[PDB]
């Protein structure tokens, strides 16, 4: 059951993730087999375009 | 151009009522047609009718620059034949008129 | 495979000897084929109504 | 001259495809459960777990399906007896003999398979320990039977629709 | 495909021009049935290039 | 055909030009817009969008659809009133819009 | 009913992640957006100081 | 016109975004 | 002179041009999805322009 | 003899059978009246091409059988082998049959234009209905749970014409008034199907864990053929033919 | 050259025959229209080939002159029938032109 | 992309002339079986999502041009050569070789062209793991990567 | 566990029709056997025809005789079962509709 | 063999072609069940086979049909009930 205050910002909350474990978010996104190639193409295009 | 039908005859009685409401050269008929499209499937519901009216406010806001409170402070919401869509209030009033004319 | 083997056997038997009594089943099949050919000729050269009347009369005579 | 020639008809008198509510109404509780399970296993195996599917398929092949196939093959061989049917030392009439075999043998196969099913399917359904145990385990209901019947008819329709095109079908 | 639809074919020729070029017109169909294929197929490739 | 076309041009473009020639005290804009409507909304340069697929390919049609909506966004435009709607899918094949009217913005077709 | 369409009105975020808190907040009947959709595209009239004061005094519904 | 282009390549689909 | 050369010369040329010259494509580009398309030959040089 | 006389002289024999036979057969099979109508229409459309092709082939043979004799000029095989002529006639009949089947069953993709939809210039309606059915058809691979069966039994007597007045009796319903009202609203008034409840889904998953381990997906919602078949084409947003309709679809 | 982004739109060579650039949507439509304009001439071109061939082979006095006994023409609607082809040309021009406009 | 298409075609030609080893042949067989089952011998329109239906057809259409049409041309060319031989031998027109030899040529040339361009057809089906076709595509890719002890996109 | 219960009236009507049909089929098997035997006897003694043709004719005569005997119960049970199936299908669809 | 693979559910396998062209000429005979005479012939043959099995049931391992059981009678009587060739 919800804590009756779900979505409430905790007092003094700071938008930091210095010591967060990112391994829990792996199943929330899907990357294609050519992610590495896309990464280089994205860098190449941005450098030569912007 | 921005309505839901390729010609005004495809539109039902609401388009015909829009033509009757305004003069033949008055381009507020198109805004009335937009009100008809917004009111399709909503006029026969108490919450739907309010939703269609809110759709008119957004439609007027996106067409013309407007401030917060102008549409709420409109004095008369009635429309005459020679009312043209030169201001958000006229567009909003025309859009509301089409929603009222819409039957289904 | 079966068709090839049986065709070869039939050809060999026919070319070797032919004055041998054959099986009743095969003889009846050949009789039926010949009668079917004759009946096809009759139907081609006769009317369906006439065929029906003749068959009805023959059946009545048989009864 | 009509559908009975160019439409699928081999699934309408086998594998319990003819089981409907009329049998279930007169059937007792245990017999109703057995009939529903048999129909579901034959027509919509997806409702069964893989182990149950394999076991039921093996039992069906052993008892009814493969047995009927074997009997139909035997009847087809009986038809093939005497081949070539008409021939002589001059001509062999290969095309005529092939046509006669094509017309006669599959008819005998179908007759034998239908006879095997009509004879053994009721006995298999009534007096099969595996079918009884699995029916008791699953305990299907009338709602399940109706859903299975609709799904089986939809499956037959889908098979016919997919088989509609078999020579040329680019897709667009 | 032209004069055949008319039951007064002499009128068909007289009423159009009073000239007779039917022989060449009806012979041209055979050549015209295949002279366009290379153009049509290349156009399909060209249309796809525009679509891409 | 030319004579009929010329007569239509005269009816729309020549005679109405003389109706108003001086400033008008009452409803000047309404009276000026009355005579302008018949000339600016002729079907010669309005009709065609209903059959836009004759020249616009599916992907071209989608790009032109958003171009047209932006171009004819001004509410005070009798020509846009008489123009066929841009809120429709290519009759052959649509690649961007799945349902007509299911947008994320009342003006942008996407 | 068949011809009913939203026409790009109130096209707010539609969360897809199962554990996103938006998927529950928007499902809550008593959820108030920061600004109404029609007003989200209209020019602001209040002065900067007034806007800051209103936001400071703003209280979450829960 | 009606079929002046004589062909339409409806097969060519909208390019699918492949960004990570 | 009249029919077969004029109705096939351009298409032959365009097909060969694509075969050996990549329809005149300028290489050294990135992400063909975003790059513009170099169209094959479309202006009939055999037909008087 | 009385029953034989009945069979011979039944007025139903003289009466011409209609197309309701398919609908009745489908209803007996289990399809609803509307689902039965849609499936019957689909089958009729599928078989009409074959029937028309057979009729056309028969008519063509009955008319131009003399062409087979005429072609003996170039193919004396027909003249000197009647079996060849019979094979040629059968081939012609099959060719007409295939032409009809292609016309009425082949995809024959066409535009979704109200100006020509339904004219048979393209097999759009049949193609779209077949594609939707095949794509979205997935047999229910579950066993209806006890809660689902109980809800189906309790649904007896419900009618959308007038909502039932639910009255809370603590001695037979238990729980509290508010909780019972919320549960009843979820079960009946809300229109939510039994399989959409979280506990029902959890029980389904627990029961079918073996299939989940084997890698088979469990379909919570049973297939609804009425939600994918529409002979009118409105479900798939196919614009009705202009001249036979007085309304327009947005698309 | 705005950076590595080559913004040049025209790369026509010394003996260019086509449009200078094909990036513009207007020129693409014109290029596609012109290509298909030439396509719809198969029957006409073949017809003129045969009449040219016939006249050059048999209509000379040497081969097969014909006694033209016709006094006056009698055409009444050949002009209307012939004008279908230019009519289609006008329709194609109007349709393509208007869509661009 | 015409430059890419030419490069891919030339790469396949060089590889075919080079030959294949045990590992490459095994990987090719897996790709060829996957493509035939999911693309060539399946109605692409029966998939769920529009994206996979469109891209699956693009792969199917590409296969038809690069294998079926090419094989028919090569098969016909062989049949025509035999037809010319028989015509000269018999000093008349013979029609039997056209069907029979054309079918034999198509059966001979289809496997070689399929082997030549098996990788291209397999790669074009990488719609994404979110779809059934892409998921099966990824599964075969992992198996091929394991067999070849390399990584491919 | 509770389960859908069919209409008692339909169940009783089906029971009667089923009993009648079972009895009629049991009698009709022997009726057809006797008809086949009689037709074979007549063909072999009075009709000059092929043995295979005579056997086929006798089998068809026996089948026709059995069908004539058993048609009434077959048709009655068929119609009763069809009506029961339609009623049950409609009731179940109404219950499960969502 | 591996019947597990065949049993396993697959989207492509389920939606693929199961009946090919060659099967139609070899299986069109099953449509003869529409005819009452054919149904009667099949019923007679099945009853004769059942009688033979019952007579030979004296040997161990063979069991004939028992009229007491409802299922056997129901199946044997409703095999051809409601047959319709026009509905798939
Ligand atoms: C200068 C140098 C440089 C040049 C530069 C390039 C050029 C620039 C030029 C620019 C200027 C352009 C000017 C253009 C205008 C020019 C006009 C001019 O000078 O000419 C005047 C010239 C004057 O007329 P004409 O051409 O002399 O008139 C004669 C007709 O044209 C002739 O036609 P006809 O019909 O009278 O005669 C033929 C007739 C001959 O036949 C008969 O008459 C016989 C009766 C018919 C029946 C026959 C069959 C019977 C069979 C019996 C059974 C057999 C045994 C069984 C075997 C089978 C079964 C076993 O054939 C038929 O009618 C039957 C044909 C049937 C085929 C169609 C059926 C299709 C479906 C079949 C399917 C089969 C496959 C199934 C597959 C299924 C699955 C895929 O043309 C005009 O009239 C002006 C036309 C202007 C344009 C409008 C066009 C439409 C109007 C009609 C005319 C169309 C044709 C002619 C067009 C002109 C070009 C060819
Ligand atoms: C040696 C050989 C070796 C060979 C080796 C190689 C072997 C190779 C392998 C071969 C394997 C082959 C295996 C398969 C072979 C067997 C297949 C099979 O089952 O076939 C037998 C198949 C068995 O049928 P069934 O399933 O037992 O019949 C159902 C029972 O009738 C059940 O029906 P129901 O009783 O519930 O209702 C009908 C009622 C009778 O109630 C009626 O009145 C029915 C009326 C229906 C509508 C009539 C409309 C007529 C107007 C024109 C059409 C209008 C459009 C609508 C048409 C709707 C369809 C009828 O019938 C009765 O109760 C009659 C008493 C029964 C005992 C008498 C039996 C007589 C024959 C059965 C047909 C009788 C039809 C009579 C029609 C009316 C005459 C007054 O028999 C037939 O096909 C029927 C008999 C044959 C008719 C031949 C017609 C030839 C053309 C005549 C043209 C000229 C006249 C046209 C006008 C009509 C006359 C006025
Ligand atoms: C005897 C047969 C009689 C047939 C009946 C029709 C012919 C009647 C006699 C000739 C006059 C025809 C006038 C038609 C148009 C009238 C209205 C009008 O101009 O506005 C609509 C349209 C103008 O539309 P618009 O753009 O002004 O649209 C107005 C509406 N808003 C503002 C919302 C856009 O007219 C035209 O477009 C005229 C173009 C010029 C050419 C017209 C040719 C018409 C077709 C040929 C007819 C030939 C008849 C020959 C008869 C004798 C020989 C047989
Ligand atoms: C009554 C008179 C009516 C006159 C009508 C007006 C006619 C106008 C057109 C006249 C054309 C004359 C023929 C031109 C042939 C050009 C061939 C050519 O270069 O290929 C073009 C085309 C161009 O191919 P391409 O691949 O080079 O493409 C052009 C270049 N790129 C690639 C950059 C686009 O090639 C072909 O057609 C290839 C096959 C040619 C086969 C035939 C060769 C014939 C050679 C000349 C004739 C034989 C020599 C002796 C002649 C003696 C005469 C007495
Ligand atoms: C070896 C010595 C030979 C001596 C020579 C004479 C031999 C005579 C042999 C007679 C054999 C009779 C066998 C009957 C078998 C019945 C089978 C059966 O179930 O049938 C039920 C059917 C009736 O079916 P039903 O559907 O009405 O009812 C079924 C029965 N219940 C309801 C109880 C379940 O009876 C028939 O129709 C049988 C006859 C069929 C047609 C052939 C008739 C031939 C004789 C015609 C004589 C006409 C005389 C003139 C009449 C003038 C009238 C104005
Ligand atoms: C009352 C006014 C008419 C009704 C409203 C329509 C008017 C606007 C459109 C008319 C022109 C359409 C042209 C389309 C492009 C094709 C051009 C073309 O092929 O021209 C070269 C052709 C001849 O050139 P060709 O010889 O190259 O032809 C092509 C040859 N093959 C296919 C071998 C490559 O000229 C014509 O005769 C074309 C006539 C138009 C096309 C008709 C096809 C049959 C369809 C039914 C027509 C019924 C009449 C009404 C029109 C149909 C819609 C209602
Ligand atoms: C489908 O097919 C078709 C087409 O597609 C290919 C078409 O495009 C077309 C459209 C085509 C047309 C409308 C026609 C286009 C034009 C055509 C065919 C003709 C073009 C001809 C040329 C380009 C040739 C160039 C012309 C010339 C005159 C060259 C002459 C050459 C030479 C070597 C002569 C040089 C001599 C001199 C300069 C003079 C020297 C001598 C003297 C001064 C005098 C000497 C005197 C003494 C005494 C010594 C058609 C019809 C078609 O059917
Ligand atoms: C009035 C009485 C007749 C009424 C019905 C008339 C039907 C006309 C159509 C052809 C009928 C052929 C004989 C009966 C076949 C019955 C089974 C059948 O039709 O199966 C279907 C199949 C063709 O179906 P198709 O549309 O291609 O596939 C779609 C599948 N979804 O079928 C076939 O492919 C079979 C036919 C293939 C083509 C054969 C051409 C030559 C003729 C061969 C006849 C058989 C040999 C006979 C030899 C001995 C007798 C002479
Ligand atoms: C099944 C496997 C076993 C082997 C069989 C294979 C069957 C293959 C598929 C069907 C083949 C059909 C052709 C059969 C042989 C040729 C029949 C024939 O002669 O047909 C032409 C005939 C014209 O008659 P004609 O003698 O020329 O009369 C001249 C009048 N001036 O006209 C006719 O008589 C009409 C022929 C119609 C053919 C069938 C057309 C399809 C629809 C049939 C509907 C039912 C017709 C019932 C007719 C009953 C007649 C008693
Ligand atoms: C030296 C000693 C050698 C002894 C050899 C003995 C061989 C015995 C087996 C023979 C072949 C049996 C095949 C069984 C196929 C089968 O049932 O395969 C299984 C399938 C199952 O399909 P169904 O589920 O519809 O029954 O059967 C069919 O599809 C039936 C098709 C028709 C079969 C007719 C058989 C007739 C007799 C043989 C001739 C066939 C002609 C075919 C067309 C030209």
């Amino acid at each position: 059951d919800l804590p009756a205050d779900y979505g409430k910002m905790p007092a003094g909350y700071n938008f930091l993730t210095r010591g967060k474990d990112w391994r829990e978010y792996d199943k929330d996104f899907i990357l294609r087999t050519d992610a590495v190639w896309e990464k280089f193409q994205l860098e190449h295009f941005f450098r030569n375009y912007m | 151009a921005q309505t839901a039908h390729q010609n005004r005859y495809q539109g039902g009685l609401c388009y015909a009522q829009c033509n009757e409401l305004f003069s033949f050269w008055n381009p507020s008929i198109q805004q009335c047609w937009k009100g008809c499209d917004f009111g399709v499937g909503r006029v026969n519901d108490p919450e739907g009718r309010i939703e269609a009216q809110q759709m008119c406010k957004r439609w007027a806001a996106e067409l013309y620059w407007t401030y917060k409170g102008e549409l709420d402070t409109i004095k008369d919401l009635r429309v005459h034949a020679d009312m043209y869509p030169t201001t958000p209030q006229n567009v909003y009033r025309a859009c509301l008129a089409g929603v009222r004319r819409q039957k289904f | 495979f079966y068709s090839l083997f049986n065709f070869y056997l039939s050809r060999i038997k026919n070319k070797n000897n032919y004055l041998v009594r054959k099986h009743l089943y095969t003889t009846e099949l050949l009789i039926e084929l010949i009668l079917f050919k004759y009946k096809l000729i009759i139907l081609k050269f006769s009317s369906i109504k006439y065929i029906l009347n003749f068959n009805v009369r023959k059946f009545i005579l048989f009864n | 001259v009509f559908e009975f020639l160019f439409y699928n008809q081999q699934h309408k008198t086998r594998n319990g495809y003819f089981i409907n509510h009329d049998n279930l109404m007169l059937a007792s509780l245990e017999e109703r459960k057995k009939l529903i399970f048999y129909f579901i296993a034959n027509q919509v195996p997806e409702k069964l777990d893989p182990v149950d599917r394999v076991k039921f398929n093996e039992e069906l092949s052993d008892n009814l399906s493969t047995k009927a196939r074997l009997i139909g093959s035997l009847t087809g061989l009986i038809g093939l007896v005497g081949f070539p049917y008409i021939s002589t030392r001059i001509y062999s009439r290969p095309v005529l003999n092939i046509g006669l075999s094509l017309l006669i043998c599959p008819f005998l196969y179908y007759v034998g398979n239908q006879l095997t099913y009509s004879v053994w399917e009721p006995k298999f359904i009534a007096n099969n320990n595996t079918v009884c145990e699995l029916s008791k385990k699953y305990n299907f209901t009338v709602f399940d039977f109706a859903q299975a019947k609709k799904e089986a008819h939809l499956k037959a329709l889908r098979t016919e629709l997919v088989s509609d095109n078999l020579l040329y079908s680019p897709g667009i | 495909m032209g004069s055949v639809w008319f039951r007064n074919r002499y009128w068909w020729y007289r009423s159009l021009y009073d000239d007779y070029v039917a022989r060449e017109a009806k012979l041209a169909f055979g050549i015209a049935a295949f002279i366009w294929l290379p153009h049509y197929y290349w156009g399909i490739h060209l249309n796809r290039a525009f679509e891409v | 055909v030319c004579g009929i076309y010329v007569i239509h041009v005269i009816y729309n473009y020549m005679i109405p030009y003389y109706w108003v020639s001086t400033p008008l005290k009452n409803d000047e804009f309404t009276r000026l817009r009355m005579k302008d409507y018949i000339a600016s909304t002729v079907l010669e340069e309005v009709y065609g969008i209903s059959y836009a697929e004759w020249g616009w390919l599916p992907h071209d049609f989608a790009y032109n659809r958003m171009r047209g909506l932006a171009g004819y966004m001004h509410p005070d435009d009798p020509r846009a009133m008489c123009t066929s709607t841009f809120h429709r899918k290519h009759k052959y094949i649509e690649h961007e819009v799945e349902k007509v009217g299911d947008y994320h913005h009342m003006t942008y077709p996407k | 009913a068949l011809n009913k369409r939203n026409w790009g009105y109130n096209a707010h975020y539609k969360p897809e992640l199962e554990r996103s808190m938006k998927k529950v907040l928007y499902a809550d009947p008593n959820y108030k957006f920061p600004i109404e959709w029609p007003e989200r595209y209209m020019a602001e009239t209040k002065t900067l100081e007034q806007v800051m004061d209103e936001e400071e005094n703003w209280e979450y519904y829960k | 016109a009606l079929f002046f282009m004589a062909n339409t390549a409806i097969s060519v689909p909208s390019v699918l975004d492949t960004s990570p | 002179i009249v029919l077969t050369w004029g109705w096939s010369s351009f298409q032959i040329g365009g097909y060969n041009y694509e075969r050996f010259d990549d329809n005149g494509e300028r290489r050294n580009t990135l992400y063909w999805k975003l790059s513009p398309v170099e169209f094959p030959q479309s202006k009939l040089w055999n037909r008087p322009s | 003899v009385y029953h034989l006389f009945e069979r011979i002289c039944n007025p139903d024999n003289f009466k011409l059978s209609g197309e309701a036979a398919r609908v009745r057969t489908l209803i007996a099979a289990g399809f609803s009246k509307e689902e039965a109508e849609q499936v019957a229409w689909l089958q009729n459309h599928q078989v009409n091409g074959k029937i028309l092709g057979l009729f056309t082939g028969g008519f063509a043979l009955y008319c131009c059988n003399n062409y087979f004799h005429y072609f003996e000029r170039y193919f004396p095989r027909l003249r000197y082998q009647p079996f060849t002529k019979f094979l040629a006639q059968a081939a012609t009949v099959y060719f007409f049959f295939k032409i009809g089947d292609y016309y009425f069953t082949s995809r024959r993709y066409g535009s979704n234009d109200a100006r020509m939809n339904g004219l048979m210039y393209s097999n759009t309606y049949y193609s779209t209905n077949k594609e939707a059915l095949i794509q979205n058809f997935e047999p229910l691979n579950r066993k209806f749970t006890e809660e689902e069966v109980e809800q189906f039994l309790r649904n007896e007597g419900r009618s959308q014409e007038e909502k039932r007045n639910w009255i809370y009796n603590p001695h037979i319903h238990g729980s509290t008034e508010g909780e019972w009202k919320a549960d009843i609203h979820e079960k009946f008034d809300s229109g939510k199907a039994p399989w959409e409840r979280e506990h029902v889904k959890a029980k389904i998953l627990e029961t079918n864990k073996a299939k989940i381990d084997a890698g088979e997906e469990i379909q919570l919602k049973p297939f609804k053929t009425l939600n994918h078949l529409d002979k009118t084409g409105l479900l798939h947003r196919l614009h009705p033919f202009i001249w036979t309709n007085n309304w327009t679809l947005l698309g | 050259m705005w950076g590595n982004l080559w913004t040049e739109a025209s790369y026509q060579l010394n003996f260019n025959i086509g449009f200078s650039s094909l990036r513009s949507d207007v020129l693409i439509h014109l290029a596609q229209w012109q290509y298909w304009w030439w396509f719809w001439f198969a029957l006409i071109w073949s017809f003129y080939y045969f009449i040219i061939l016939k006249v050059a082979r048999f209509r000379v006095l040497k081969m097969r002159p014909k006694i033209s006994t016709s006094y006056r023409p009698h055409g009444k609607w050949g002009d209307f029938l012939a004008c279908i082809i230019p009519l289609i040309w006008c329709i194609n021009i109007l349709t393509n032109s208007n869509l661009i406009l | 992309s015409c430059t890419t298409r030419r490069f891919i075609d030339e790469k396949e030609k060089l590889e075919y002339s080079r030959g294949y080893n045990q590992q490459e042949l095994e990987a090719s067989k897996l790709r060829k079986d996957f493509v035939k089952k999911y693309i060539v011998d399946f109605d692409t329109t029966l998939y769920k999502t529009q994206v996979e239906r469109d891209w699956a057809y693009i792969a199917k259409r590409e296969y038809r041009y690069e294998v079926q049409l090419k094989s028919i041309g090569y098969g016909g060319a062989l049949a025509n050569a035999v037809l010319l031989w028989r015509i000269y031998a018999n000093k008349k027109m013979v029609f039997w070789p056209i069907p029979i030899v054309g079918a034999l040529g198509y059966l001979y040339f289809q496997p070689v062209f399929f082997q030549k361009s098996n990788k291209r057809f397999f790669d074009m089906c990488n719609v994404g793991e979110e779809y059934y076709l892409g998921r099966e595509r990824n599964k075969i890719l992992r198996e091929c990567n394991k067999i070849l002890n390399v990584e491919d996109f | 566990a509770r389960d859908f219960e069919y209409n008692n009236q339909d169940v009783n009507q089906l029971n009667g029709a089923f009993i009648s049909l079972v009895e009629d089929e049991k009698i009709g098997f022997w009726v057809g056997v006797g008809g086949f035997a009689y037709s074979q006897f007549i063909m072999r003694k009075f009709v000059k025809s092929t043995n295979i043709f005579a056997s086929v004719t006798s089998l068809f005569a026996g089948a026709a005789l059995a069908n004539l005997y058993t048609h009434q119960s077959r048709a009655s049970y068929a119609r009763v079962a069809a009506r029961a199936n339609r009623n049950a299908s409609l009731a179940l669809n109404k219950l499960m509709e969502y | 063999s591996d019947p597990f693979k065949k049993v396993e559910r697959d989207y492509h396998n389920e939606r693929s072609v199961h009946k090919h062209f060659a099967s139609y000429p070899l299986k069109f005979w099953w449509g003869l069940n529409k005819f009452e005479t054919i149904q009667g012939i099949h019923s007679i043959l099945g009853n004769a086979a059942d009688l033979v099995v019952s007579t030979l049931s004296f040997i161990p391992g063979v069991q004939g049909r028992n009229n007491a059981s409802y299922i056997e009678n129901s199946i044997r009587v409703t095999r051809f009930r409601g047959f319709d060739d026009k509905t798939q």
